[PDB]
């Protein structure tokens, strides 16, 4: 399974 | 000394106390006949919590403490046997209740009634003694909720044993309605889904 | 200090335990506040922990008490402060449980040390458990049976026969603990590490 | 898939067969391939016979029907061979028959669909005697073993005839527990007994009290690797070590009388201020045990 | 079922034969 | 004149200023050389690390490793507990002690995978919860990932990817090695060249900059010569790199600014050799023919001279200082080699002082391990098909009981693990936090001071079949298990096996260690326990008088040393922690164990009043003094546990 990857917005502040 | 023994000889003597118990200076004798009537009803919780016997003499038992709690507790003197009473009760916990209340919707037909009708003494006079722990310990053993589930098609079970068996089961639901911590579990219970589906009214 | 504990204690005697709970919290007796805190929590643990449920509205209470009760360093005895904050970690066993979070659900059983996994542990967990508040072995049931699923669960997905060895220990040790619904429970765990094999 | 189909059909064939002596060669084949949750999902009745007929001359296929019966949730017929078994006449350790009774004890706790309260309880009564004998026996034994007053030929003796079956009571307590002075096995074999006698188990208590206070004295007059507890810590720890494998029976912990005995010991052997004791230790002790507070003061009254 | 009898015992602190 | 808990506080204050003067590396590492082993059996008590468990790599990853076409590798997150592969342009993560584990894969690559790493991120860059950056070197591009491995809930850390739209163009020269630094720094080298290239991010879009650059802190001008690189390591205490190269140049590069990197000494084979020879003793295992395969840096808490170790394919280990001409240094130098230890390995046990620098025992070593205080494994490939892992650490018992000063040596304790044939090792990582008893180098490397607040180092040993787990075995692991062997068998067979202890880690070290073991400290369990308070007793010695002063027994000296290593982490550090009204400086749970423990030793002095002599009432001066000095570290204990009870209650 093709991992899910979270957005960058998530990701870095602010 | 056969009180967990064997199940042969306790029964020929746990009948003729049942019977002795109903078809019952002075103040010596009183206080003898309420000395062993005490001393007989430990014994008899005893062997309910250990679910010795058969079903059949587990029902006897269920007589004797049944007429002892409605009769001989039910003032000073009063108050000491009702506290004292009730100490026993406590001393098993839900030991003692598991299997009063898995004797109910049972197989047998006589061990089920007594049963049932016990239960309704034992909250009966645990509210004369706001908030009970007789009636919490059922709702925690699952009691109150396989009991409201077997309302359902109650037109089909209702002299005969099945009708003074069903008696007993409502009469026991009303009992729990009459304290104010019974709403909580008792609601809680959707009992008013439970009697529209079985289509009595 | 006197009549908060006063009106705290007729609320207690009259079955409101949420509300007597908050009373004795305001006057800081903690040694009343976790014990009725005990009791609230047993009947819950593993119950489904569902958004405006009971289990919410109990669990984010006591959390929101065991911060106030750790950041001012307050606690009543152990035995009802050890019971308080076990069933907290147990409540956190069965929220990870029921959300399918299988790993991260046996991590945790498995430092309470409550539940023997190796053989050798059976005699210790087995005296430890005649000694635990009964608001815990109220819910040894559910307990067993959830960490066996968990178990079960990761047998159908060397690691065999550890699984296997745990299976058993769990079955001994309900096998020498008289507790609740022992009867169907001692059978389903019997079945479940038959499947195993 | 149509390979799990020819998967099913093939298994089909084999499951509801008549031949039971082609199951029985079937099932001897799959455990020397260590399938053994194959062994368990069969529902057939030939599984249960060979099982049962193999259990008798086999410990080790006893655990299997044992495992069979617990996965299908039938405790108490798995509680039922695991504690027929450990009375059995088999070659199996002590310590595995320790096992056995605790396995037994927890699967004959729980109800079981068909079975009575009561038979469901005539078993786990009889394997928790058995049970709390073992644990004596076997706790004997270590003891006796590294014993420096038996001579080592009489150890083996001894090893041989405990470490095996469960032996009587009277067999444990004559032969071995009172020769060696063993108090604290002494105790719980009248526990285990239900022996009535108020003052042998009293002069035993006794007993038990002085020859801990004079192996605790010994040791922080020697002070020995760390440094040793004061005299009625270890007297305190070896009451403890009762009151919890007791669970407090009022006939071999009679705080009528043990207490006062407790007290006097903390008069007459000094274990006070002067060395830096809580002088209420023997309060603080039965307390913290789990003694009801109204009963304290009714004895100190 | 418990019966002490401190008369005839096995010397524990001898070998045996 | 003092009262209790006062003189029992003095002695604990002394005791942590023994163990706080534990020699520091370059005291005994210096100039010379040394081939001063203790060779134990695998199977032995007394090995000094030992196999614990196997990781078997998931078949799913087995199919994927067979179905590359060109390119194929594998790879450890050991502080994680996580292990990669790569297949062609393709990556796949798992956590290795997890039984059935998830593959999480990460396949966007378009070209060959060449080098992966975990980092530290750049401090605000990102989003709190994203514990690390995922770099991930391609042939074509360098690939920057956020990495989530937030402890969900029982075993390792639970894993998630998050793509960041960070990108860099890989250039001409190929990326076999990344590094990162503490504040999140990224460093690349390969097999192209010598240069180093680091990787800058940020968090803004700039119009005249951009998101990720990736820039050479190198430049060379023409006339070039074929040399690569071999690894790059990291000294965050310094703010240092190395980087090793194929015609084993070791090169040092000092990170002066938070973005600039300079090399300050470039010290080729020849002037280790020349070292060398300058040495006392030259030998054949080190000549222009040899090669340095391995670095490992020293950072600046173990040792101020000694900064790194380099593992020569003969199995020498060369331990080089660096000094500044005044910082960043300037020079380095070889100063002391640890040459090879002769013993190799035996099926069949085998019967066992000039310096030893000819042993061919490691010849050769293909990969080399440090980690602090001075573990070291070496993977001997004698055979082309087995590895051998030789394993060794600091005699730490005889390094601390040495005296004076100028006899210590680097004395060590080693052992040959074999790991089942056709299997070749990969890796070798630390799962556990870094080992340090002390913040200086003295005090640095004290193992015994610490076997109750620390975790025994853990090591995730990779090969092509699994992850084996190595761990350290403590005093208290070797005595426990020692004693074992002892229950079965004599009388003065004990007195027999203790003796070894005393001479190897001195009488006092010795008894603490059977304290230890008898509280249930240590790796029948009973008997075992029951043994050591036997020793404890029986060897603990006696209280005399000097040439009024009393000596006391070792016995007590024994008691205040374990006394002080459970309270080591506190006895000196504030309660509580202020910004405005808020924090604890020890955390809660430590506290509790730190509480048991010392309840243990508490029990265990009263549960033996009567046997331990000193402890019940009592030539007369130094029995009298014997019981004084024992009551008083008695008190300091219910008061510890007090103490303890009291802040629990606080922060309650």
């Amino acid at each position: 399974r093709k991992a899910k990857l979270l957005p960058m917005e998530e990701a870095l502040l602010p | 000394a056969f009180s967990s023994l064997k199940s042969d000889e306790a029964f020929e003597l746990a009948r003729v106390a049942k019977v002795l118990l109903w078809k019952l200076e002075q103040f010596t004798v009183g206080n003898l006949i309420g000395d062993k009537l005490f001393q007989l009803f430990q014994l008899c919780l005893s062997a309910i919590s250990q679910c010795s016997g058969t079903p059949e003499l587990r029902s006897l038992y269920y007589s004797i403490c049944y007429r002892y709690l409605t009769a001989v507790v039910d003032t000073r003197s009063v108050t000491n046997a009702r506290a004292r009473t009730l100490k026993a009760i406590t001393l098993y916990g839900d030991r003692l209740l598991n299997v009063i209340c898995d004797d109910a919707y049972g197989s047998d037909t006589t061990c089920q009634t007594a049963a049932m009708i016990l239960l309704n003494a034992l909250v009966h006079t645990s509210r004369a003694s706001v908030d009970c722990p007789i009636i919490d310990a059922l709702n925690r053993l699952n009691f109150i909720g396989v009991l409201v589930d077997s309302l359902k098609e109650i037109l089909n079970e209702w002299a005969s044993p099945s009708q003074q068996y069903t008696s007993a089961k409502l009469a026991l639901l009303l009992q729990l309605c009459q304290t104010r911590q019974g709403a909580k579990y008792v609601l809680q219970a959707n009992l008013f889904r439970a009697l529209e589906q079985s289509g009595v009214f | 200090k006197p009549i908060i504990n006063k009106v705290a204690s007729v609320a207690e005697n009259k079955g409101l335990f949420e509300e007597a709970a908050k009373l004795y919290d305001l006057a800081k007796n903690a040694d009343k506040v976790l014990e009725l805190m005990n009791k609230l929590l047993s009947p819950v643990v593993p119950q489904i922990s569902a958004p405006q449920s009971n289990k919410e509205r109990l669990k984010n209470m006591a959390l929101s008490i065991a911060e106030r009760y750790r950041a001012q360093g307050i606690s009543a005895n152990k035995f009802v402060d050890s019971t308080f904050y076990l069933l907290l970690d147990l409540i956190t066993f069965f929220d990870e449980y029921h959300s399918g979070h299988i790993d991260r659900a046996f991590d945790i059983i498995e430092r309470l040390k409550l539940v023997p996994l190796n053989q050798e542990s059976v005699e210790e967990r087995v005296a430890a458990f005649r000694n635990f508040s009964d608001e815990i072995r109220h819910n040894l049931s559910e307990v067993l049976l959830a960490t066996m699923n968990i178990l079960f669960t990761q047998f159908k997905r060397d690691r065999d026969s550890q699984l296997r060895s745990q299976a058993r220990t769990l079955i001994t040790f309900a096998g020498m603990i008289p507790y609740r619904t022992s009867g169907d429970t001692n059978a389903r765990l019997v079945q479940m590490e038959v499947l195993m094999n | 898939t149509l390979a799990a189909t020819k998967r099913m059909e093939a298994y089909n064939v084999v499951n509801d067969s008549s031949d039971e002596v082609f199951h029985f060669d079937l099932y001897e084949w799959y455990i020397e391939k260590g399938w053994t949750d194959r062994i368990l999902s069969i529902d057939s009745p030939h599984v249960i016979t060979y099982l049962q007929r193999l259990a008798e001359t086999d410990f080790r296929h006893a655990e299997l029907l044992c495992r069979f019966y617990t996965t299908r949730s039938r405790f108490f017929e798995a509680a039922q061979v695991q504690t027929n078994l450990a009375k059995s006449d088999l070659n199996i350790s002590l310590k595995d028959r320790i096992i056995l009774l605790s396995r037994a004890k927890g699967n004959a706790s729980v109800n079981t669909i068909g079975i009575s309260r009561q038979q469901q309880q005539q078993l786990n009564h009889e394997a928790s005697e058995l049970l709390e004998i073992a644990h004596i026996q076997d706790d004997l034994l270590e003891r006796l073993v590294a014993d420096p007053r038996i001579p080592e030929e009489r150890k083996a003796e001894i090893e041989e005839f405990l470490d095996g079956p469960i032996r009587t009571l009277t067999d444990l307590f004559n032969d071995y527990a009172d020769q060696a002075n063993y108090y604290d096995l002494c105790l719980l074999i009248f526990h285990a007994a239900d022996f009535h006698n108020p003052r042998t188990i009293l002069d035993t208590w006794n007993n038990l009290i002085n020859q801990s206070h004079f192996e605790a004295e010994q040791r922080r007059e020697y002070w020995p690797i760390a440094e040793p507890p004061l005299p009625y810590v270890y007297v305190s720890q070896q009451i403890q070590l009762i009151a919890h494998r007791t669970s407090l029976d009022s006939l071999i912990f009679p705080v009528n009388s043990l207490l006062p005995v407790v007290c006097a010991y903390a008069i007459n052997n000094g274990q006070d201020a002067s060395i830096g004791a809580d002088p209420c230790w023997p309060i603080q002790l039965f307390l913290n045990l789990g003694v009801p507070h109204a009963l304290v003061v009714q004895v100190l009254e | 079922k418990l019966v002490i009898n401190k008369d005839m015992r096995t010397d524990l602190f001898s070998p045996p034969n | 004149d003092l009262p209790p808990v006062a003189k029992a506080a003095q002695v604990v204050n002394q005791t942590l200023q023994l163990d706080d003067s534990y020699p520091d590396l370059d005291s005994y590492c210096r100039p010379g050389a040394s081939s001063d082993y203790e060779m134990q059996s695998s199977d032995s008590s007394w090995a000094p690390f030992h196999v614990v468990r196997h990781h078997n790599i998931p078949d799913k990853v087995f199919e994927h490793l067979n179905a590359g076409e060109v390119f194929t590798k594998l790879g450890l997150f050991a502080e994680i507990g996580y292990a990669w592969a790569s297949i062609d342009s393709s990556l796949f993560l798992w956590d290795y002690t997890h039984p059935n584990p998830e593959l999480i894969g990460y396949e966007e690559a378009t070209h060959t995978i060449t080098a992966v790493a975990l980092v530290p991120p750049k401090p605000g860059v990102f989003v709190k919860t994203i514990t690390h950056v995922l770099v991930v070197a391609t042939t074509s591009e360098i690939i920057l990932l956020g990495v989530s491995a937030t402890p969900t809930p029982s075993g390792s850390k639970s894993l998630t990817l998050y793509s960041t739209r960070m990108s860099v163009h890989r250039g001409g020269s190929d990326v076999s090695f990344i590094v990162g630094t503490k504040d999140g720094r990224i460093f690349l080298g390969g097999e192209s060249d010598t240069d180093i290239h680091e990787i800058f991010y940020q968090q803004e879009e700039r119009w005249f900059s951009s998101r990720c650059g990736k820039i050479n802190h190198s430049h060379p001008f023409g006339s070039r010569q074929q040399e690569w690189l071999r690894g790059l390591y990291v000294d965050d205490t310094r703010n240092l790199l190395y980087s090793l190269s194929n015609r084993s140049t070791i090169r040092t590069y000092h990170m002066e600014g938070p973005e600039k990197l300079t090399k300050v000494i470039e010290k080729d084979k020849t002037s280790c050799l020349r070292d060398f020879a300058h040495m006392a003793d030259s030998s054949p295992l080190f000549t222009d023919k040899t090669n340095i395969v391995a670095l490992s840096p020293i950072p600046a808490t173990e040792a101020s001279k000694l900064h790194l170790m380099a593992l020569t394919d003969t199995g020498c280990r060369l331990f080089l200082s660096a000094t500044s001409s005044a910082l960043a240094p300037q020079s380095m130098q070889l100063q002391f080699v640890k040459f090879p230890p002769r013993e190799s390995p035996t099926r069949i046990r085998t019967l066992n002082s000039q310096l030893d620098k000819t042993s061919r025992a490691l010849d050769p070593s293909a990969l080399g391990f440090r980690f602090s205080p001075g573990y070291f494994f070496d993977v001997v490939r004698k055979h082309p098909n087995q590895d051998m892992l030789f394993v060794s650490a600091p005699d730490t018992g005889r390094i601390k009981v040495t005296q004076p000063a100028s006899a210590l040596k680097y004395f060590e304790q080693g052992t040959w693990i074999e790991l089942e044939n056709g299997n070749r090792t990969i890796e070798i990582g630390l799962t556990t936090a870094p080992f340090a008893a002390a913040k200086q180098p003295l005090g640095f490397g004290n193992e015994l001071a610490v076997q109750f607040d620390q975790v025994p180092g853990e090591f995730a040993v990779l090969t092509n079949t699994g992850v084996h787990i190595v761990r350290r075995r403590r005093l208290v692991d070797i005595f426990a298990k020692a004693l074992g062997n002892c229950v079965s068998a004599s009388d003065d067979a004990l007195e027999r096996e203790v003796r070894k202890f005393i001479n190897q880690y001195g009488r006092v070290e010795t008894i603490a260690a059977a304290l230890a073991v008898a509280c249930g400290q240590g790796s029948m369990d009973r008997n075992t326990e029951n043994l050591a308070r036997a020793a404890f007793i029986e060897y603990g010695g006696q209280p005399r008088l000097a040439a009024e002063s009393v000596r006391l027994s070792s016995r007590h000296d024994a008691l205040a040393l374990y006394l002080t290593r459970l309270v080591r982490t506190l006895w000196k550090a504030k309660v509580v922690q202020v910004g405005s009204g808020s924090d604890i400086s020890s955390t809660i749970p430590t506290l509790v164990t730190i509480q048991e423990n010392v309840e243990r030793l508490r029990n265990f002095l009263e549960a033996n009043k009567s046997t331990i002599q000193g402890l019940a009432p009592p030539e007369d001066i130094a029995n009298q003094k014997e019981h004084q000095a024992l009551h008083a570290l008695q008190k300091l204990m219910e008061s510890i546990s007090e103490g303890i009870s009291f802040v629990l209650m606080l922060f309650d």
